[PDB]
């Protein structure tokens, strides 16, 4: 909510990804903390399993409501993190409400 | 059956009532066979501990003569060394304060009769640093020995060497323990060491070196003067001859009387001290051995009485033999709390089990006092205090294990109504 | 001569006097859990997570160091020695921050593995944590010391393979914290040694803070060339470029250590 | 600190090109024979694949820690 | 005294 | 347990062993083994906090020139000690005894006294720098539960006016007779001497034979 | 209730050491 | 922990050295996992011979076989190890 | 230009690849909305921290602001607390 991104790269999204779709290289930002420089999702090479939403600590990377992205070139599908980003902020009211119905459960 | 007569009483200055320094000594006639008992042989001073069957007079009990035994073995030219731990962190035990203070002198003279056992080169004498004063008794006692030629080179106009020296404690329990009295004696933190090394094989500075409780090192020239037999006597079986037993809390007269072993616990505070403050049914428990040993409640105690076997037997141990005792009026959730308390403060930390798990049942055991924790959680402590109890590289771990086990043993039911007392108002 | 004659769960190996109870189950092959021992470091026993049991014995021993005696069958998965180890993984467990997904030993920890084989499946410390002050013992090593399971091999490296003695311990009970006691940079060459040497991600390399994770990084096998001494190390590179450089093991020349300047 | 990873033989084919990918910055790869490590459980045995499969092979003998003597006892000693 | 147990110490020593 | 660098706490602090000082450290160097500095760290870093209660890092690090030994060394016996202060002790610094016996026997009723009598919280100096109060445990002298050690004063059994008592006599003049201040000499069943009440035998007494 | 362009957002990784201006 | 049932480990033993006395040729090392499920190791040669038994005898008639499949374990001299598995 | 900062030259060829397209950038920048974040004032030695929301958030660290020196910052959140 304050608005520092969830995702702090322990990329064990990377490492449960069971099709290799997600690459994350990371460094420690100026303010010392750790995220990622690069976070991209192929979604061409991704199968929407779900386990990447099972697997953050944080929560950060998650399976948003929208089906609905087909796109004209395959280069679109590629996701690096500024889309990824602007797809959460797009999203996240319903998905804070998807999360909130559903974490009992998990 | 106790009730020792005062002849037959170690420590005579006890309360003081006679010059503690050497002239009120020689009144006591405390130095009247050193000279002889060095003569006969060191051979003749263990044979008369190993009749005496005498037991560590500090928290642990093991034969006295066995271990004095162990660096009797030829020195591998090292100088074998004398350890006297005038340390006493355990609470109740003011038993050592009194030797120190009022009968400095046959502690002198135990450190030289016990000295030749070992062929010690020299004794270090560790007395806590809180007693400042008690200090400044033990050196005087000792300049005046020296002075006399009681003690140094040709101590007591006989072969033997022996010089003795009084150390500062830094108030800390630990120090106590045996290998980690020897640490601060050798100058780094007070740590323990492992056991596999013992503390004959590896002494202080590398040299072999015994540690003995005051009381242990003060009695020997006494039963060499009585005979392992007299004193063997007032013991019963293994246990044997009489111990100083503190007694302090909830009774009328608190005091440290030197009478008989094997008293029936009903009796030492009726018959001596002080019968409980508030009548022997205002007794809720009884902390025999100090705060290390778990505490007995009321039916049990009476029928047993103060000796390491009956003790043992009862799940108890003699230990230092304070005798605490709480009334009816107290919450002895919190008392056995401050305990662990008393042990979060003190312990080293070198060991992981201790050092979490002591810090961790403080911090369950404050909530139990509040009674905010849920009743499932008494049984929980339970499982910590074992993990505890046999897995630390000392012995605090064990001791600190041991009240907890107490209050779940006995109490169970009291913790659990406090544990319903914060669930009812919510 | 000079062969006591041991045994391991009854492989009844044949040791030198005064091997460790650790070392007699290495040569049978089985592995004691182990923290605060390393082989080239002083035996300490600070952890107490190696306790087994040798056979008709009433407490169990400490494996790095009971030298072991004539005829003792150690038992090393029993239903004791496992007790004494889900239990005090409990403990080490207990008062650890868990910033696993901060730890950069993430993969890299000798304290998940052993909880995950030989700990426990949850926890039962319903009680708060701990936290120590992050402080600095120069500009390679990040001590994140809040991580610290208090195992002195650092104290010990710093005082025995190299000569530094600064590292210490300071205070008893609970607040044992293992950093220096005035803030001294710990500089010296084999300075570098203490990240690989701390199980625990307590202190790890503030280069190498958050570039990788370990099960990514390929691993390569080859020799220093900073200085004479062609030290054997492994270049650990992701993707095509290197990430670290950490020391593999050459009995004869880095038995386990490099240099500050070649990682 | 654990050694179970240190107890099986693997033969590894030699490293090649790893270039930066222009389009997204990931690692591309022209070997096909990179990722492959095969596990032989005795030197003997994996100097057999090499040679019926014709690859070249330059073994390197194991390196086993020498045993080192400890004793708790023995730094106590004041004198060393 | 602060310093008498210390004092006593060198009274000891000689 | 970290020692940040205060212009009054820090080596610009300068610290020496006075030329008596000195000499008292060398008494303590031959009492212990000889060719071994480091035992006497620990009474050397008593005399340390003898000369100057704050004992500054100036003063451990001098302490570790006097017994040449790592510097740490000393650090870390510092820190493990409660006798040592790494800060600076109020004039008095009495301590009072709240473990369970004492506590049982009342120990917590003395603290609530004290605090108000001091008129300040229980752990820090007062304003004058008189007196400085702490919650430190066993000390010994149990049987005399009630207890207040300031400076080895180790007043014992003591009832509540009876510290405000001895309080205003530190207040007001010194050697306020430090000790129990109730009748019983040392420890004594308060009733008498059950255990002896008859005179000691003498010297040689029953002397058993061989 | 009541075209995107994929691109390496990570920096170079190995810089080339420039040639000096100066001539000699 | 899985439900085992002593009965079928103690059965399949049994017609485990049934078959290994009907065929002592050809049948080496025949062990009952601690799954309940019998593996028979045959020589190459007894491919042939021991699937025709279980196939036609009464006291073991083993009718379809459900795979036929080769782990490679690249250090065993014999790469493949051909295993069937029959119901 | 973006969070990282990855930015194409002149002469660096895979510019055109926006000819005539748009890039994809971020407003609200992480990387200072942390620091818009107000220092969370505690009373003791040691703080929680959630995330916000318990099992909505990040595993519970403690965090030690101890020194008012330092604004502890819990490695997950970025968030300072002023002890
Ligand atoms: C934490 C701890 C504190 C101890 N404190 C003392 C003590 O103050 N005095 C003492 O005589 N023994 C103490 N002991 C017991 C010693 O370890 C040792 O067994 C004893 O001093 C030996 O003396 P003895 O053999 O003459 O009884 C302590 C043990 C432990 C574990
Ligand atoms: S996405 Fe969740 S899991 Fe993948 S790295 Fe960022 S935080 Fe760790
Ligand atoms: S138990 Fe472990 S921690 Fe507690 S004192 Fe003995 S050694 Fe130090
Ligand atoms: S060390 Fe780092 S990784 Fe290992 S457990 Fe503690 S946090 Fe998780
Ligand atoms: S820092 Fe690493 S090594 Fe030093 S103690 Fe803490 S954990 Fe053990
Ligand atoms: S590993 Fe057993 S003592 Fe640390
Ligand atoms: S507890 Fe107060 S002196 Fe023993
Ligand atoms: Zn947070």
């Amino acid at each position: 909510p304050s608005g520092e991104e969830r995702c702090i790269a322990c990329k064990l999204c990377e490492a449960i990804c069971p099709a290799q779709a997600i690459t994350i290289e990371a460094e420690p930002r100026a303010d010392g903390s750790r995220r990622t420089t690069r976070y991209d999702i192929d979604m061409t090479k991704c199968i929407y399993c779900g386990f990447c939403q099972e697997a953050c600590p944080v929560d950060a990377i998650v399976e948003g409501p929208n089906f609905e992205f087909s796109t004209e070139t395959h280069e679109e599908l590629l996701y690096n993190k500024e889309k990824l980003l602007n797809n959460g902020d797009k999203w996240e009211a319903e998905i804070a409400a998807n999360i909130q119905a559903d974490y009992l459960y998990r | 059956f106790g009730s020792l007569k005062d002849e037959d009483r170690i420590f005579t200055n006890l309360y003081g009532r006679h010059d503690w320094r050497l002239k009120g000594a020689l009144r006591r006639g405390d130095w009247y066979k050193t000279k002889e008992i060095l003569l006969k042989g060191p051979d003749w001073i263990l044979g008369e501990m190993k009749t005496s069957g005498l037991r560590g007079r500090g928290g642990a009990g093991f034969p006295t003569g066995l271990k004095w035994s162990f660096m009797n073995k030829p020195s591998d030219g090292r100088p074998k060394y004398l350890v006297v731990n005038a340390d006493e962190g355990e609470p109740g035990t003011c038993k050592d304060r009194e030797i120190m203070r009022h009968d400095p002198h046959k502690l002198v003279e135990g450190c030289l009769v016990g000295g030749r056992a070992m062929g010690a080169r020299a004794a270090y004498i560790y007395i806590r640093g809180e007693f400042y004063n008690e200090a400044s008794n033990l050196q005087v006692a000792i300049r005046e020995a020296y002075e006399a030629g009681l003690i140094g080179k040709n101590a007591c106009g006989s072969d033997y060497d022996f010089d003795v020296f009084v150390v500062r404690g830094a108030g800390a329990y630990i120090c106590g323990e045996e290998t980690a009295l020897i640490e601060s004696i050798e100058g780094k933190q007070g740590k323990p060491r492992l056991k596999p090394p013992f503390p004959a094989d590896v002494g202080v500075f590398g040299c072999p070196t015994t540690v003995a409780n005051v009381e242990t090192v003060a009695v020997s020239p006494t039963i060499c003067r009585r005979g392992g037999t007299w004193f063997a006597g007032f013991g019963r079986e293994r246990n044997s001859g009489t111990k100083l037993f503190n007694i302090s809390g909830h009774v009328n007269h608190p005091c440290t009387v030197e009478e008989e072993m094997s008293v029936p616990l009903k009796e030492l505070i009726e018959k001596h001290a002080g019968g409980v403050t508030g009548g022997w049914d205002n007794l809720l428990a009884v902390i025999p051995g100090g705060s290390s040993t778990p505490l007995i409640p009321k039916s049990v105690c009476e029928t047993v009485l103060m000796d390491f076997d009956a003790l043992v037997q009862a799940q108890t141990g003699l230990g230092t033999a304070a005798v605490i005792v709480m009334d009816r009026s107290t919450d002895i959730v919190k008392a056995i709390a401050r305990l662990i308390e008393f042990y979060k403060h003190e312990s080293c930390g070198q060991c992981t089990p201790c050092r979490e798990g002591v810090d961790w049942m403080n911090k369950v055991m404050a909530r139990f006092v509040k009674g905010d924790a849920r009743p499932a959680e008494i049984d929980s402590l339970w499982e910590i205090s074992k993990q505890i109890e046999g897995h630390t590289i000392c012995a605090l771990g064990d001791g600190a294990a041991w009240p907890v086990q107490g209050l779940i043993r006995h109490f169970r039911p009291e913790l659990e109504d406090r544990m319903q007392r914060f669930a009812q108002q919510h | 001569s000079n062969l006591i004659e041991v045994f391991v769960d009854g492989q009844s190996v044949m040791v030198e006097p005064g091997t460790t109870v650790l070392q007699a189950c290495e040569k049978v092959g089985m592995q004691i859990p182990r923290f605060c021992y390393h082989e080239r470091l002083s035996v300490a026993g600070n952890c107490r997570m190696c306790l087994v049991e040798i056979e008709k014995a009433p407490k169990v021993v400490a494996a790095c160091a009971m030298p072991v005696m004539k005829g003792w069958n150690i038992l090393t998965n029993s239903e004791k020695s496992k007790k004494a180890r889900e239990g005090v993984m409990e403990f080490l467990l207990a008062n650890h921050p868990l910033d696993c997904p901060i730890c950069d030993q993430g993969g890299e920890c000798d304290l998940q593995d052993q909880s995950m084989m030989f700990g426990s499946d949850r926890s039962r410390f319903l009680e708060g944590k701990r936290a120590v002050e992050d402080k600095n013992i120069g500009p390679l090593v990040k001590t994140i010391m809040t991580r610290c399971i208090q195992c002195t091999r650092c104290i010990r490296f710093a005082s025995e393979i190299a000569g530094v003695d600064d590292l210490g311990t300071t205070g008893r009970g609970n607040d044992m914290q293992v950093g220096t006691y005035i803030e001294k940079m710990f500089m010296s060459e084999l300075s570098g040694n203490v990240i690989d040497i701390c199980p625990v991600g307590a202190l790890t390399s503030k280069p190498y803070a958050f570039t990788a994770r370990p099960w990514e990084t390929r691993k390569t096998e080859s020799i220093d060339v900073m200085d004479a001494v062609g030290s054997n190390i492994v270049v650990s590179t992701r993707t095509g470029e290197v990430m670290r450089i950490l020391p593999r093991m050459h009995e004869d020349i880095n038995e386990e250590w490099i240099s500050d300047k070649t990682r | 600190s654990g050694v179970n990873n240190t107890k099986k033989w693997k033969m590894e084919f030699d490293t090649r090109e790893r270039w930066e990918n222009p389009l997204m910055g990931w690692a591309s790869t022209a070997d096909p024979l990179s990722n492959m490590v095969l596990t032989f459980s005795a030197k003997e045995d994996a100097i057999a694949f090499a040679e019926k499969n014709g690859w070249s092979y330059d073994v390197e003998e194991k390196k086993v820690p020498k045993p080192k003597s400890k004793s708790y006892g023995a730094n106590f000693s004041w004198n060393k | 005294n602060t310093y008498t147990f210390l004092d006593l110490n060198l009274d000891l020593s000689k | 347990f970290v020692h940040r660098d205060t212009p009054e706490n820090n080596p610009d602090t300068p610290f020496d062993f006075t030329p008596e000082n000195y000499k008292r450290i060398e008494a303590i160097v031959k009492n212990y083994p000889e060719g071994h500095q480091a035992a006497a760290v620990l009474p050397v870093l008593d005399l340390a906090q003898r000369q100057n209660g704050w004992l500054p890092i100036s003063a451990m690090n001098k302490v570790a020139e006097v017994l040449q030994v790592p510097p740490m060394r000393v650090y870390e016996v510092a820190t493990f000690y409660t006798m040592y202060n790494r800060k600076p002790v109020g004039k008095y610094h009495i301590q009072v005894c709240t473990t369970t016996p004492c506590m049982l026997r009342d120990s917590d009723s003395i603290l609530e006294t004290l605090q108000r009598k001091l008129g300040i919280k229980v752990g820090e100096t007062t304003p004058d720098k008189l007196f400085t109060l702490i919650e430190v445990e066993c000390l010994g002298a149990c049987v005399n539960a009630p207890m207040v050690q300031i400076n080895d004063n180790y007043y014992e059994d003591l009832t509540p006016k009876d510290i405000e008592e001895i309080i205003d006599e530190l207040k007001a003049g010194k050697v306020p007779k430090p000790g129990p201040r109730s009748g019983r000499f040392c420890c004594e069943p308060a009733g008498g001497l059950t255990s002896l009440t008859e005179p000691p035998k003498g010297p040689g007494f029953g002397v058993q034979a061989g | 209730p009541t075209q995107y362009v994929p691109y390496s957002t990570t920096r170079k990784k190995i810089h080339e050491w420039v040639p000096p201006s100066t001539p000699y | 922990v899985r439900p085992r049932s002593d009965v079928t480990h103690k059965q399949l033993s049994a017609f485990g050295e049934y078959v290994a006395e009907i065929l002592p040729k050809y049948v080496q090392q025949v062990q009952v996992s601690c799954l309940d499920e019998l593996e028979i190791c045959i020589h190459p040669d007894g491919v042939i011979p021991t699937l025709t038994f279980l196939r036609d005898h009464t006291n073991a008639q083993f009718k379809s076989l459900a795979d036929l499949t080769a782990v490679d374990v690249p250090t065993r001299q014999n790469r493949f190890e051909i295993v069937y598995n029959l119901l | 230009i973006t969070h990282t900062g990855q930015v194409y030259d002149e002469k660096d060829y895979r510019r055109v690849r926006f000819v005539d397209r748009q890039k994809e950038v971020n407003e609200n920048f992480a990387i200072d909305l942390i620091a818009q974040q107000p220092v969370n004032e505690v009373e003791h030695r040691i703080i929680a921290c959630d995330g916000g929301g318990g099992a909505l958030g990040h595993p519970k660290v403690y965090i030690n602001l101890d020194k008012e020196t330092k604004t502890g910052t819990c490695g997950y959140c970025g968030l300072q607390f002023k002890q």
